[PDB]
């Protein structure tokens, strides 16, 4: 009877529908890939917490050991520290 | 082996004493003494003794800007009657110690 | 092997040039990058647990794609005439590849049926050759039943001969749902094919009965709490809202739908492409389902009758198929073992689909040129 | 559909799968248009001084974490997890039932790791355990006011804690979980937004000054007998805030049971008439506007004046003519008085405004309070002998200790600041160069000086300032600056009544001025000018 | 022909936005790269100073070093012979 004819385009058209494709199968892998690294980070975060919770822990044993008083009476009594006198010291420049 | 300077310090930062020591080296030639020992306590401070008999003492952090105040001390008020010096102390936010 | 081909004049190699029909192949080229898209979205996750590669499922898939292209175009190539011809070898070895599938031997075993060929590397599932098959079988007797005795009662019960032994067997090992499609491809293809309505009637009551009697003592092997995944796949639909989520961010597929690249492809779609993606697909199903049935009316105004029955029949496989698998992932069906024609993973599925495809654009070439 | 054979029958089929398509669609928008999200919480910012000491950590302690569809299943655990707990039976069960429906609730706060975990393993009716974070504050009593406390939520509720409480407090994350019916969480998924970390601050505070700081007040309130002191240590260059104490000081980690007068802010909430101490930019303004030669004579016999019903009376009346360097020696006020009756009141007012004196501070602390300075367009002889003198004009600790500051910084008003500055801010030249000059070095003289104020004088260093008392039940008064040639720390001590000692500034603040500022200045590396 | 082109080329734009920028883009895949390798570094420098401090505690319980130099770094005292040398 006749005979039917694809679109001028057609090529074109197919490239971009691979486009299409190409770019489709990016975001996808591109939002995985970002959930994966969001992850990652969560871990990282949680590695940084816990240090600093063992931090904090660790500042909070040597607060009773370290103070202003206790260090002063130590350096006093047990070091036999002094506080030099504003002539004594040797100033430069 | 007793001529070279012995090396102290943490197990596993005995790498980073070392570069510490070439460092204290490199900035230290200048002044005179020759290096022949380097302690480092865990905590970070760091203790140097000199083959004349001197020491010098270094506490945890701000050693690159204290080592430089201590030469500036030196070099121009500490440079004369070093013979009597036998220890030294650096840990002052600035100043230094002589004894 | 390539003496049943003809590469000259065909579809692409016509002296005009290239002549397929450009609306069905758009839709289903339309269908296939969707799928491609929608398998890679949804079986992240599903292939980041079995194995390390994240694209395993994608890479398999755009595999099979590739191959199912290659495939629309050989069937393109094929004539009509060798399918009428070769209708009964079709049977035979839909036959034969549906019974070595029953043996256990060479098997492979699933969840809850054996509906598989292992083949190594690339899995092959005969439930939709014998789809394909069982097709151009009933094209071939509707065609003869015009050309033999009129209303001959042995020919009566000659689709029985066929029809009910391939859904006693695809019952066999639980495939309800194949069984399902293919029983309504035939009886659709009869309604449209001149049967009586009486004697349709008569032929579609007794197979209902049939398929009931012979649903019974039919476990998964024999010799030569889980509506929680459909609970939380309904609730994909009413989350993805009029405008979906976007490709990958899905959350459903993460937890509750481990089939969410094989079977609920839909509700996936459905959230990331919202109500108005699902719409949309909806639409193309519809427009390439009705495009194969419009050339097959085409082709039956061009008298060539074999070709018209054959698109309906493949027009009535997609339509069975991608109608009851919409019912099942929006809810309104229980029987869940089935999967898209297009948008789902299955690897001889869209091999089967692409050289449905090609069929069709065939039938369309030739109602018009010879 | 005209083609076919039998057209009806395909119009049938393709009318059959149009309604079953419109079903599909019809379920699909007509009817449909687990998991929950739980926040991450953020790690609270360290508060640390300007050398490198936290004054603020976030310690972590171990918090039992109750899910109460749990212990509706195990009511009867009850009393054997309230035996451990510390509480009554009933008391459980009642918190319980008023919690029935809620998923989350809390046990206790701060029980230690070591024990939370032994109390959760010996009972386990479905309780949980996570270890939160809580505040402490390792210089504890010295800085409480200016590091204020957090709340149980670890949010800020006072002090510096509640004033940089978004600087700290960093931006919970959030993530997805299964979790079912009764509220257990099956798997960890997806985190949809990362916690962020709190960001470290820097105070300007010097912890050794503010430790020094805060002995001497002590000393100064024990011997003294006082009811209450502050104490604000400044640097003028910087512009920013190296101490601060208020000896009713409390303990910001031990919280139980404190009274308020303890958690005071005595250096910004607590306001008084400066007195004496404003007499030195009032007759700055003088020496600014009115050309008045500061060896000048005034007439300040016999010491009282009468102005209507006010009247002015002097400490010490024997001299009968006092320069202005007499007048701030001797702490005349007829003298002052008369000066500013012969200049304008209105630069009076605005040399005070542009110092920042009763206007606002830059801090911005939730527990602070601003001064009152009155204004007028027309300056009446009251007014003004109310206005220039500190006796209707209510300031601050920290905004004369700032005021001091400016005028120590040759007249460069340095905006005020918590936080450790890293360059000098430009301020503003409220008072120019020489006039500036000129009151840093009277205010030299009058400490050095064999006047009121002699106890005041720095070992080492020839400080300066000036001595001034409140009367509303009197409250001593200093402010001053150490070094003479070049300023470089700037302070006011401010301590209520003695009940055993004289309420003169001079007497009872000067010792504690030069104790304070020598420390100060020696750890500051200044060199001596005496 | 055809309005597929108009379709294709809107789809593509969107989908290369959404790819490029935004959430869930190659540009905070690039992000979170740089995120996990500062707070990689952060957490090395962490856990070296906690061992530091750690050390310091535990020469605490035992030792005079520490306070030797709290001492001498605080509140600027000096051992005997003083000769304190300051700028």
């Amino acid at each position: 009877l006749f005979v039917k004819r694809l679109p001028t385009g057609s090529f074109l058209m197919l490239l971009l529908y691979i486009g299409l494709l190409l770019s489709a199968i990016a975001v996808a892998y591109s939002t995985y890939w970002n959930r994966q690294l969001l992850n990652s980070l969560y871990s990282e975060l949680s590695v940084r917490d816990k240090a600093q919770a063992e931090w904090g822990r660790l500042i909070l044993e040597q607060s009773t050991w370290t103070a202003h008083s206790r260090i002063e009476s130590l350096a006093v009594e047990q070091l036999r520290m002094r506080v030099p006198d504003p002539a004594e010291v040797r100033m430069v420049a | 082996y007793e001529h070279l300077p012995r090396l102290h310090g943490p197990q596993r930062a005995q790498q980073q004493v070392m570069q510490q020591y070439q460092l204290l080296s490199q900035l230290l030639r200048p002044l005179g003494f020759s290096i022949a020992r380097l302690e480092m306590s865990d905590r970070g401070g760091w203790a140097l003794t000199t083959a004349q008999g001197v020491e010098i003492q270094i506490g945890r952090d701000h050693v690159v800007d204290k080592i430089r105040r201590f030469v500036s001390i030196y070099d121009k008020a500490l440079k004369d009657q070093i013979s009597n010096i036998a220890r030294i102390d650096l840990r002052y936010p600035n100043g230094l110690a002589v004894a | 092997m390539l003496s049943v081909l003809r590469p000259f004049p065909s579809p692409l190699l016509s002296r005009h040039g290239i002549d397929l029909d450009f609306p069905l192949l758009a839709g289903c080229l339309a269908l296939l990058g969707l799928g491609l898209v929608m398998v890679t979205s949804a079986s992240s996750e599903v292939a980041a647990a079995q194995s390390g590669n994240p694209l395993y499922f994608s890479v398999r898939h755009l595999i099979y794609l590739v191959i199912g292209l290659i495939s629309c175009g050989l069937t393109m190539m094929v004539p009509m005439a060798t399918w009428q011809r070769w209708g009964w070898k079709l049977l035979l070895v839909a036959f034969g590849l549906l019974v070595l599938v029953i043996t256990p031997g060479i098997g492979r075993e699933v969840n809850g049926s054996m509906r598989w060929i292992g083949f190594g590397l690339f899995n092959i599932q005969p439930s939709e050759i014998a789809k394909v098959c069982v097709v151009i079988f009933m094209a071939g007797y509707l065609i003869r039943r015009q050309q033999e005795v009129r209303e001959s009662w042995m020919g009566f019960f000659k689709p029985f001969v066929v029809l009910l032994p391939m859904a006693g067997l695809l019952l066999r090992e639980p495939d309800f749902g194949a069984t399902v499609v293919m029983m309504g491809a035939a009886a659709a293809m009869l309604f449209l094919g001149g049967v009586g309505l009486f004697r349709f009637g008569l032929m579609v009551l007794l197979a209902v009965g049939a398929v009931v009697l012979l649903i019974q003592t039919q476990p998964y092997r024999m010799a030569r709490g889980a509506g929680y995944q459909l609970s939380q796949a309904l609730i994909a639909f009413g989350r993805g809202g009029w405008l979906g989520m976007g490709l990958g961010n899905s959350i459903q597929k993460q937890f509750y739908l481990p089939e969410a690249h094989t079977d609920f492809v839909f509700a996936v779609l459905a959230e990331e492409l919202g109500i108005v993606g699902a719409l949309a697909t909806v639409a193309l199903f519809v427009f390439v389902s009705l495009r194969a049935l419009y050339i097959g009316i085409w082709a039956e105004q061009a008298k060539q009758f074999f070709s018209a029955y054959v698109a309906y029949g493949l027009a009535f496989l997609w339509i069975g198929q991608f109608l009851i698998n919409i019912g099942v992932n929006v809810g309104l069906l229980p029987t869940k073992g089935l999967t898209l024609p297009f948008l789902s993973y299955g690897g001889s599925s869209l091999v089967i689909c692409c050289a449905c495809l090609g069929m069709l654009l065939r039938i369309e070439w030739e109602r018009r040129t010879h | 559909f005209q083609g076919a054979l039998y057209p009806w029958r395909f119009c049938v089929i393709v009318g059959l799968l149009l309604a079953m398509v419109g079903a599909i669609v019809w379920r699909i928008v007509d009817l449909h248009v687990s998991v929950r999200h739980i926040a991450i919480p953020a790690h609270r910012g360290l508060i640390t001084d300007r050398n490198g000491e936290p004054l603020a950590v976030s310690t972590p302690v171990t918090t039992l974490w109750a899910n109460p569809k749990e212990l509706m299943t195990a009511k009867e655990r009850w009393p054997q997890l309230a035996a451990a707990l510390g509480q009554d039976t009933k008391l459980f069960a009642d918190r319980i039932e008023q919690n029935a429906e809620r998923e989350f609730i809390y046990l206790v706060r701060g029980l230690t790791p070591e024990q939370g975990e032994g109390v959760i393993a010996l009972k386990v009716p479905g309780v949980y355990s996570i270890e939160e974070f809580r505040r402490f504050y390792p210089a504890g009593e010295v800085v409480a006011h200016a590091v204020g406390f957090t709340d149980v939520d670890d949010r800020g509720r006072e002090g510096i804690e509640l004033a940089f409480d978004e600087w700290l407090a960093g931006v919970p994350g959030k993530r997805q979980v299964l979790k079912d019916r009764r509220g257990r969480v099956i798997k960890d998924v997806q985190v949809t937004k990362n916690a962020k970390p709190g960001k470290t601050l820097a105070l300007s505070i010097d912890l050794r000054l503010q430790y020094l700081a805060h002995r001497e007040l002590r000393n100064a309130l024990l011997e003294n007998g006082a009811k209450a002191g502050s104490l604000v240590i400044m640097d003028v260059k910087t512009g920013e805030i190296l101490a601060m104490t208020n000896q009713p000081t409390y303990n910001p980690n031990n919280r139980r049971n404190l009274q308020p007068a303890a958690m005071r802010n005595r250096a910004m909430i607590d306001v008084f008439e400066p007195g004496s101490t404003v007499k030195p930019f009032s007759m700055s303004a003088a020496l600014a506007s009115g050309r008045w030669k500061p060896s000048d004579i005034v007439d300040v016999y016999p010491g009282t004046l009468q102005i209507g019903r006010y009247t002015i009376r002097d400490v010490s009346r024997n001299s009968r003519q006092l320069d202005l360097t007499g007048i701030l020696i001797k702490s005349s006020n007829v003298g002052i008085s008369k000066i500013a009756f012969d200049i304008g009141a209105e630069s009076i007012y605005s040399v005070m405004q542009q110092v920042g004196l009763g206007q606002d501070t830059g801090l911005g602390f939730p527990g602070e309070r601003v001064g009152n300075l009155p204004n007028h367009r027309k300056w009446p002889k009251a007014e003004t002998a109310t206005l220039a003198y500190g006796y209707g004009l209510s300031v601050t600790a920290i905004q004369l200790a700032h005021a001091y500051a400016a005028l120590a910084n040759d007249g460069k008003s340095v905006p005020l600041s918590m936080t450790r500055v890293d360059r000098v801010p430009d301020g503003v030249q409220v008072i120019s160069p020489e006039v500036a000059s000129t009151v840093q070095g009277m205010l030299q003289q009058v400490v050095e000086a064999q006047g009121g104020v002699f106890r005041a004088q720095v070992p080492g260093y020839h400080a300066a300032g000036k001595s001034g008392t409140a009367r509303k039940a009197y409250r001593s008064l200093f402010a001053g600056f150490a070094p003479a040639t070049d300023p470089r720390i700037a302070m006011v001590v401010v301590i209520d009544e003695p009940s055993k000692a004289g309420y003169f500034g001079g007497l009872v603040s000067a010792p504690v001025f030069s104790k304070v500022m020598a420390g100060a200045l020696r750890l500051m590396n200044v060199p001596p000018d005496n | 022909p055809y309005w597929l082109f108009v379709v294709l080329i809107l789809a593509l734009a969107g989908l290369q936005y959404r790819l490029w920028v935004g959430d869930g883009s190659l540009a905070q895949v690039r992000d979170l790269q740089k995120q996990i390798a500062d707070q990689h570094g952060e957490n090395e420098r962490l856990l070296e100073r906690n061992r530091i401090l750690e050390a310091e505690v535990a020469e605490l319980k035992k030792g005079t070093e520490t306070v030797e130099e709290r001492a001498r770094h605080e509140l600027g005292m000096v051992k005997d012979g003083e000769t304190l040398y300051q700028l």
